[PDB]
């Protein structure tokens, strides 16, 4: 079996929601969503906000502990075939990450910038904002958490410790999302003009370089995958 | 639609924006609509705005569903930043063009380069038609005639492609072979030293030739096709002709100025000296955006936006007719839903309880003056 | 010699230099050369080039050929910064004095805090004589007269002397036994303890002892010797005097300029209003350092520099009398050589197109009227 149609749903299932969050975006952006203070930006806007920070809360909250409590404990006795499968099924992790790491600091970070480069920035939950920061941001880190944990729960390659390349693509990323207090904080009072590449904005960056470290990830999971069924032909 | 967030001591005292009118209120796709009036930079300038040494008159609008076609500041175009001194009054004119259908708030705005934006009032028009049928066409000096909505699209898409294809090109070659897991074990397990021979660097020589010559015989010929380029044209634009207003024969000194919480009123005490030769009426009062009017004394005819109009909401104590000479002192109440609805009572959560106004004083004969009030305003709370 | 490189926009609004005048065209060593003239600050000042609030009056030259024995802005000293107000108009005065003999390119330069150096025009002076005769003397409040081409060039000579011969002779002591590689294997191998033994201590102790000794003898010699000094003196000068020029009488509307590409011409169409009381006709345009006259209505005689001066270069479609009161609207060419060799053609590489100048307008009695006129200045290619 080895590598299943997990990949296909991992990737159908993020390109889906946002397309139809760009839909609802697109649908709702003016009319219900230019005005802050209108009482429909309340039910258009700030509604989706609530909801979508519970649902992320929730999910985050039971996704990682379902993968923490059905942690392999026996991570000696397990088959090189068995660990071949664990390996394809994190690598699958690892391309849903990628996946809510481009829909998120790219698609709607950018996006944005259209967004405030076009009209005059109301409040600090623009609907546009709810998306990205809190969407394609609380997405993307739910995912890095999830396969962080699932290689250290089923890999012996990523157990016995914690990854620093991993732990540094899990958790940089993730600062982004405090930061979006220097966003704030450095929109309202330090610099008034829209300029994306005012330093009010090299948080978001300092932290995006952090991704960087999926090349010292990607390499241990190269090394996790050519364990025992490293072959053979590959060097034979 | 970006104020009623903004600071309402700062909306109040920024620029005030007046005599503002509109040629159209619904327009065609191409159709033109002409935005006219005037704004006087305040002279209480708030020290946390910088000076408008370096401005830039805008449109509020949501994305290009207008575009500009023109705009004026005391009577010559303003396509880059200006310098306005405060103080003065200057007229503005901006020419607007339909592009998308719909119902779009025009605003005219003031950006400041250290300050943000200055929003004035906004007005609902609509735009019937097809998105489809809009021409931006523009002739240029070198005697061709090109629409601005897609010249140089196909240019840019091609050369976009290009070097997309060139760089997926090379990509492919390295990658067909296997990439990660083999190439990593042979170049960590001894010397590698296979996975690159020739005629790999054979082909890399060719894509560094190529590319170096491709970029220099590209360069050479939109050269000699467009060979007349000027660079983008920047800078800010001195000598702004202001308004030479007349002096105002009417002083107004504020005594006091209240405004409950909650409440959608404000409430000033002013003694007003009529100078001059005409019995005067208190008519108006705008304080951002808003325009408090007294109906027995004055009504409004050029079409401004009825959420920001108050028909009837000046109530003066004592608005008989004041004879020249003659100084009195009366109680002024603006009182409108508007002052709640455009959060000009949230002025208790900033930090600078100080308002900025314009009141304007109509005689018999129907001619007008403006006189500018600038006082603390008292939050009242029992 | 500076000038021809900086931007032509950037040249034509800034500084306008006219009423120029140098008091002698060849000199003696030692003898004065006094250049003197008006300046007026633009009113459109670039936002690139920072206000002159901190400016000073330079001469351009290629080094000390001559000192600045005096330079004056309105009627006073200027040895510091000055600051000048944009929009106003001052008379300068700069007294050099010979000191190389050959053949000087003497510009009269403003250098702006953040704006880099304004460049006048540049006349030819000749000196003749010898470098060895020039003498720079000073006369100090204590009462002693010296010349400033050699005073205190021996005290410095031997004070630096003294020092360095101090310092090679720590080095030479220290070198005269063998210097590197006996010495590194010395401290690798083993301790090394050996090649820094008494009296080598002794030696660095005496001289470190004599060395702060004779820097407080010597502040104390150069204290007891000089008993009165003061610090350098700087610091911007403020309240430089204007020229209270009156109003003009000639009002000038620029209606479009044009500049031929490629070409040596400016073309620009004015409508000029006579005010006030005498037929007026229209004598120069001094555009950048660049005199266009038209030779029918006014001729320099105040020796401007050739290449700079355009005797018939102002061609007007009808230059005759103005009548008062009367409005007329002229096709204005400016045509020249120095159009093309100051480079003010090049304007079409500038990212600002727009051209400033002045308007010297005479009428039959001679008494003239100076104008400035600024405009967009539009290249023309077919
Ligand atoms: C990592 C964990 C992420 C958790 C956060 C998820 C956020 C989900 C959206 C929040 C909506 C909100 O808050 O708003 C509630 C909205 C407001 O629209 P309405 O006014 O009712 O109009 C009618 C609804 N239309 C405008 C959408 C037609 O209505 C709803 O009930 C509909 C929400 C549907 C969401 C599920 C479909 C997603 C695409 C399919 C692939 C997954
Ligand atoms: C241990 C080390 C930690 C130190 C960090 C503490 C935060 C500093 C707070 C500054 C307050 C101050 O000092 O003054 C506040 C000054 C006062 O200026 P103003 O006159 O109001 O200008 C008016 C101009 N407005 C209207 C736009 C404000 O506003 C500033 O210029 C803010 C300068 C930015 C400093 C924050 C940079 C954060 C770096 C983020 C990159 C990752
Ligand atoms: C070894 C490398 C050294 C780095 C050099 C840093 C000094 C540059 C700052 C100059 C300030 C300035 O002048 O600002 C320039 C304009 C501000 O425009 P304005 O508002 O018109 O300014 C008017 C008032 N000024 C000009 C006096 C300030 O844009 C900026 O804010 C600067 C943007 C910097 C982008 C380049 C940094 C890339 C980030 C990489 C790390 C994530
Ligand atoms: C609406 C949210 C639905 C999320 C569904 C999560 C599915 C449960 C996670 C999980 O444990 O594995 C699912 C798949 C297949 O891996 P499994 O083998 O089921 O995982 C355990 C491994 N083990 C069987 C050897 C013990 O592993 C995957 O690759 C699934 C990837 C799903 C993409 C991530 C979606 C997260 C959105 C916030
Ligand atoms: C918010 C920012 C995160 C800060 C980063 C700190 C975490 C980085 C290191 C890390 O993830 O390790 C914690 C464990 C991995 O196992 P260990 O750290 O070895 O310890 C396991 C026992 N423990 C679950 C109680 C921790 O991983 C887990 O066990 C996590 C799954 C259990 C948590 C589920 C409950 C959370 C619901 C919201
Ligand atoms: C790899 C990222 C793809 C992003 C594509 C996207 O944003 O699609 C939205 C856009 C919306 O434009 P349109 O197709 O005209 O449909 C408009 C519907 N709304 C306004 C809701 C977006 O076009 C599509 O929906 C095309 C489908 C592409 C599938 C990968
Ligand atoms: C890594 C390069 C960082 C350079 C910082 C920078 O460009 O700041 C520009 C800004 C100059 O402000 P300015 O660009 O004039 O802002 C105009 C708009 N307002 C006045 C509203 C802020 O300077 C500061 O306020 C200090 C920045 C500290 C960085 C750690
Ligand atoms: C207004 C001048 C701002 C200068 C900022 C300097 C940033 C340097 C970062 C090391
Ligand atoms: C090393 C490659 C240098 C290429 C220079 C090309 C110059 C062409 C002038 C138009
Ligand atoms: C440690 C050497 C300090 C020298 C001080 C000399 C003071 C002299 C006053 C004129
Ligand atoms: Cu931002
Ligand atoms: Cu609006
Ligand atoms: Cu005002
Ligand atoms: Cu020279
Ligand atoms: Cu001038």
């Amino acid at each position: 079996l080895l590598d299943k149609k997990w990949l296909t749903f991992a990737l159908a299932i993020y390109t889906v929601f946002y397309l139809w969050v760009r839909w609802y975006e697109g649908v709702y952006g003016w009319s219900a969503g230019l005005d802050s203070f209108a009482p429909e930006f309340e039910t258009y806007w700030m509604n989706f906000l609530y909801t979508e920070i519970v649902l992320e809360i929730v999910t985050a909250s039971i996704l990682w502990g379902y993968l923490w409590k059905t942690r392999d404990r026996n991570l000696a006795a397990l088959t090189p075939r068995e660990e071949l499968r664990r390996n394809f099924t994190h690598l699958v992790w690892l391309v849903a990450y990628a996946w809510a790491i481009y829909w998120g600091a790219s698609y709607f970070t950018e996006q944005d910038g259209t967004w405030h480069q076009t009209i005059v920035r109301d409040t600090d939950f623009t609907p546009s904002h709810i998306i990205e920061f809190y969407l394609s941001y609380p997405i993307y880190i739910i995912t890095g958490f999830a396969a962080f944990i699932y290689a250290k729960t089923r890999l012996p390659f990523f157990a016995k410790g914690i990854s620093l390349p991993y732990l540094v693509l899990v958790v940089g990323p993730f600062m982004i999302l405090p930061n979006v207090g220097l966003n704030e904080w450095g929109h309202t009072f330090w610099f008034m003009e829209e300029l994306f590449v005012a330093p009010l904005h090299y948080g978001f960056v300092i932290f995006g370089w952090l991704a960087l470290a999926v090349m010292g990830t990607l390499t241990q999971t190269f090394y996790s995958f050519a364990q025992g069924g490293l072959g053979q032909s590959l060097c034979e | 639609h970006g104020e009623k967030s903004q600071a309402a001591f700062m909306r109040m005292r920024t620029i005030h924006w007046y005599d503002l009118s509109w040629s159209k209120e619904k327009v065609k796709i191409n159709e033109t609509v002409e935005i006219k009036g005037k704004f006087h930079v305040f002279e209480g300038w708030p020290e946390t705005v910088d000076e408008p040494d370096v401005a830039f008159l805008n449109v509020g609008m949501p994305g290009p569903v207008f575009i500009r076609k023109e705009s004026y500041i005391g009577g010559q175009l303003v396509p880059r930043s200006v310098r306005l001194e405060i103080g003065k009054t200057y007229d503005f004119r901006v020419v607007l063009k339909a592009r998308r259908p719909g119902d779009w708030h025009v605003h005219t705005m003031m950006n400041v380069q250290g300050g943000g934006p200055i929003i004035g009032p906004g007005k609902w028009i609509t735009v019937e038609g097809s998105m489809s049928e809009f021409r931006n066409p523009v002739t240029t000096l070198t005697g061709q005639t090109v629409d601005l909505e897609n010249y140089n699209e196909g240019n840019t898409y091609f050369w976009h492609a290009f070097w997309f294809a060139i760089g997926v090109a090379w990509i492919g070659y390295w990658s067909r072979r296997p990439i990660f897991i083999p190439r990593l074990l042979m170049v960590d397990a001894g010397r590698a030293d296979e996975l690159v021979s020739a005629t790999d660097r054979k082909v890399a020589m060719g894509f560094l030739a190529a590319t170096i010559l491709i970029v220099v015989m590209a360069m050479s010929s939109a050269n000699s096709k467009y060979p007349i380029t000027i660079p983008l044209q920047a800078g800010t634009m001195r000598g702004m002709k202001p308004l030479e207003l007349p002096a105002p024969t009417v002083s107004v000194k504020v005594e006091d100025a209240t405004y409950r919480v909650p409440g959608r009123a404000m409430r000033m005490k002013l003694t007003i000296t009529n100078h001059g030769n005409s019995p005067i009426r208190l008519g108006e009062f705008y304080t951002a955006s808003v325009r408090f009017l007294d109906s027995d004394v004055y009504k409004d005819t050029t079409g401004y936006p009825e959420d920001l109009l108050a028909e009837d909401g000046l109530s003066v104590s004592d608005n008989s007719p004041l004879a020249p000479g003659e100084t009195r002192t009366v109680d002024v109440t603006a009182s409108d839903a508007a002052w709640e609805v455009y959060r000009l009572s949230d002025i208790i959560y900033d930090p600078d309880s100080r308002f900025a106004g314009l009141l304007f004083f109509f005689d018999a004969t129907g001619n007008r003056q403006v006189v500018q009030i600038d006082a603390p305003l008292i939050p009242s709370f029992m």
